[PDB]
RNA sequence: GGUCCGGACACCAUGACUGACAGAUUGAAAGCUCUUUCUCGAUUUGGUGGUUGGUGGUGCAUGGCCGUUCUUAGUUGGUG
């Protein structure tokens, strides 16, 4: 899907920050309820090609995905974003 | 918020409902037999009984850290609101949704059907309870159709009794032929100390006390 | 009172431009539109609409 | 364009301004108490929700 | 390759540009308008000055 | 002044002893402890078709889930109030103070 | 200096800062701190162009003369696990509108291209 | 009738590619297309694999649920 790179890296910064995304499975919604910016369709988008290349863990119930970052994804992620490799996401905290 | 007792407990129930769903989809490798919500006005606990807590919780309380911060952001609760524990369920062969899940696994795995429910069977009528009815339907041989039923010591069906008394399990096998259903039902012991069973005997088992 | 919307305002005006751009002798051009709920006014009267 | 002609059309009542929670289609919607579970839906998740068969 | 088609480069060595540029308040310099027959269309913008 | 406790739960057994429980408390700290005022129960029915299609004899599921209200009024300005409410909960009764 | 040009760009690139077409609205701001160009651009109109508005808006520039290199000095390239520089392009053109990364060496080289010029 | 890809990921490719004033066009303020030349600039675009979606077929391939046989008193092991 076509998303300014801008939109990708709010994405990315908040997936990273978090540990975990949450997105309703809304593609019509302009507004994530928790990250600013973008839209609910970039988000499950985004999120989807993370699963889809394993950096996330994928789970879906009941007009819900919940995503969950994997150690392909914190790497993948931190190497993306330039962080420095003492910063960590939340869940790890 | 300022809502009325009905919508409140109606919320409850949803999100209790929700929860079970979602922990049910996610912990079923884990052994996941169910979940207790109390929502106190302060902090809202949530109890997930599973059969083994090591799976659950993960590498140092991680994965329950992740479904924490998961459930509070789909619920919109506020940071640290709500918390989740993990709890150890004593008899995982009186469970009905432990052993769904277990047959699950098996008949995955490839088992074959008859060899798996009768070894369910068998365990958890070694655990205690006083009758187990397990149900597998499906494409089991063939392009035809079949339910293969195994029954084992007593099982009640009709009257409160069973509310009490019967803990019943449905769950799905998604086979290459179709999908299989299971279901397991369990008739749980008469506990007078209320841990493996019902604390109320039978309404017609009248005991008696001997002189 | 409700208000007629920016497509039937369109509309008249494309069936006024089309009855203006015709002469006396000959009929306007024909107007194709999807609006059947569009109220017929006097600027409609004349036109030719499909 | 796109922007304003993807999802113009209002859905603010009516059977398609709704939807089951667990299945989000929009028959047999029951909306007292404000479940927003269908017919369907409900029968499945009632006793999770507290709802009871007393007679 | 139009980019240089905006940029006329005086013998001496200075440039002058080619094509009005915008003066939009969030879009300045730099960003050029089309060259258009009867118009001047923004680009990064709607801004068309006849 | 009258401390309004609203105790409401879906069952009656924990409601009721978790009344009992914080009468009991205020009485043992000697407080004007106003009986347990029984609302009216709240009775949610929902009466659905059984099958999930349109076919079959026409048979009806009739759920009801009851909400029960116990209301106490107490006359108790000090922190007596933090200690008996603080000691009694049970898990599906829902407690709430308020300052009539 | 070739990896401090290259440490600084990274960090611009991260930033979103680093940016032909780009490059001249980039120095239409005067955001532009300074330009990597290129020898081997056959066209001969561009060349001179290039050095003529960062000569105007004073931002001095460093020139490299063969293109593939700078496209190299992005991280725009896949890598067979050891930085391998694979499928790169022409990079004729670049500019820098946000300080990167190699603090000291970014120090030196605005001395540098400065002091020299 | 018309529009959008909301065709993930992998691979090989070749300012890649988006977007919008105005005229034309259209039921249409739909940059859908054609005139026009501006603008973001690696996300895209083309192809090959693969996915994805489907209130499309099959209830005579199935799960779950419901109805009915059947609202009647009816049913089954163990050991003999």
């Amino acid at each position: 899907m076509f998303i300014p790179k801008s939109h990708t890296k709010l994405i990315y910064e908040y997936l990273f920050n978090e540990g975990v995304t949450v997105a309703k499975k809304d593609f019509n919604a302009k507004t994530h309820p928790n990250i600013e910016g973008v839209s609910n369709l970039e988000v499950i988008k985004t999120l989807k090609s993370l699963a889809s290349r394993e950096l996330v863990k994928e789970q879906f119930a009941w007009r819900h995905y919940y995503w969950y970052l994997t150690d392909a994804g914190i790497l993948y992620l931190r190497e993306y974003l330039a962080l420095p490799a003492e910063i960590v996401p939340a869940t790890i905290k | 918020q300022n809502v009325t007792k009905k919508k409140k407990a109606v919320i409850g129930g949803i999100f209790k409902a929700e929860l079970n769903n979602f922990l049910m989809k996610e912990l079923a490798e884990d052994g996941y037999s169910g979940v207790e919500v109390r929502s106190t006005p302060a902090r809202a606990e949530v109890i997930i009984m599973a059969t083994r807590t090591q799976n659950v919780l993960g590498e140092r309380g991680r994965r329950i850290k992740e479904l924490t911060s998961v459930v509070q952001k789909r619920f919109g609760f506020e940071e640290g609101s709500v918390e989740l524990y993990a709890e150890k369920v004593s008899n995982r062969g009186l469970c009905a949704v432990a052993q769904c899940e277990s047959l699950r696994y098996k008949l995955v795995g490839g088992l074959a059907v008859r060899r798996a429910c009768y070894g369910v069977l068998r365990f958890i009528m070694e655990s205690g309870a006083q009758g187990v009815e397990v149900i597998v339907s499906g494409k089991l041989r063939g392009q035809r159709a079949k339910a293969m039923k195994f029954v084992d010591g007593l099982m009640i069906h009709s009257g409160h009794p069973v509310n009490d008394y019967i803990q019943q399990a449905v769950r799905h096998v998604q086979l290459r032929q179709g999908v299989i259903g299971i279901k397991v039902k369990i008739m749980l012991p008469y506990d007078p100390r209320g841990q493996n069973g019902p604390r109320n005997a039978l309404p017609d088992h009248v005991q008696i006390v001997e002189p | 009172d409700r208000g007629l919307k920016r497509k039937h305002l369109a509309l008249i005006a494309k069936v006024q431009k089309a009855k203006k751009a015709a002469g006396v002798l000959e009929k306007p051009a024909t107007v194709k539109t999807h609006l059947r709920d569009m109220i017929i006014l006097p600027e409609l009267v004349g036109g030719v609409i499909g | 364009g796109f922007q304003n002609l993807w999802f113009s059309h209002p859905r603010k009542f009516g059977p398609g301004s709704r939807s089951c929670r667990v299945c989000a289609g929009h028959h047999g919607l029951i909306r007292k108490y404000g479940l927003d579970l269908c017919r369907r839906c409900f029968r499945e998740q009632a006793r999770d929700i507290g709802f009871k068969k007393l007679d | 390759l139009a980019v240089l088609k905006y940029y006329k480069i005086d013998e001496n060595g200075k440039i002058t540009r080619l094509r009005k540029e915008c003066q939009q308040p969030s879009c300045g310099g730099g960003v050029f308008m089309a060259q258009h027959a009867n118009r001047h269309y923004c680009g990064r913008c709607h801004d068309t000055l006849v | 002044h009258r401390i309004r406790l609203t105790l409401t739960s879906q069952n009656v057994k924990p409601l009721e002893k978790v009344c009992a429980q914080l009468i009991d408390g205020a009485k043992n700290e000697h407080l004007i402890v106003k009986g347990p005022i029984r609302m009216p129960t709240k009775v949610l029915r929902i009466t659905t078709r059984k099958t999930p299609c349109g076919e079959g004899s026409k048979t009806w599921d009739r759920f009801q889930m009851r909400i029960h209200k116990r209301l106490i009024n107490l006359h108790a300005p000090a922190e007596v109030l933090r200690q008996i409410t603080s000691i009694s909960i049970e898990p599906g009764v829902d407690i709430e103070v308020t300052r009539a | 200096k070739e990896g401090a040009l290259r440490a600084v760009l990274r960090a611009a690139h991260h930033a979103d800062g680093l940016a032909l077409h780009e490059t001249c609205k980039a120095l239409d701001k005067r955001e532009a701190h300074f330009c990597v160009l290129a020898e081997n651009c056959d066209e001969p109109q561009y060349v001179k162009l290039v050095e003529t508005l960062c000569a105007e808006h004073q931002i001095p520039l460093i020139k490299v003369a063969d293109k593939k290199i700078i496209g190299e000095y992005c991280g725009l390239c896949k890598y067979d696990k050891e930085g391998k520089a694979r499928k790169v392009v022409g990079c004729s053109s670049a500019v820098v509108t946000n300080w990167g990364n190699e603090e000291q060496g970014r120090a030196i080289l605005t001395d540098y291209f400065a002091s020299k010029n």
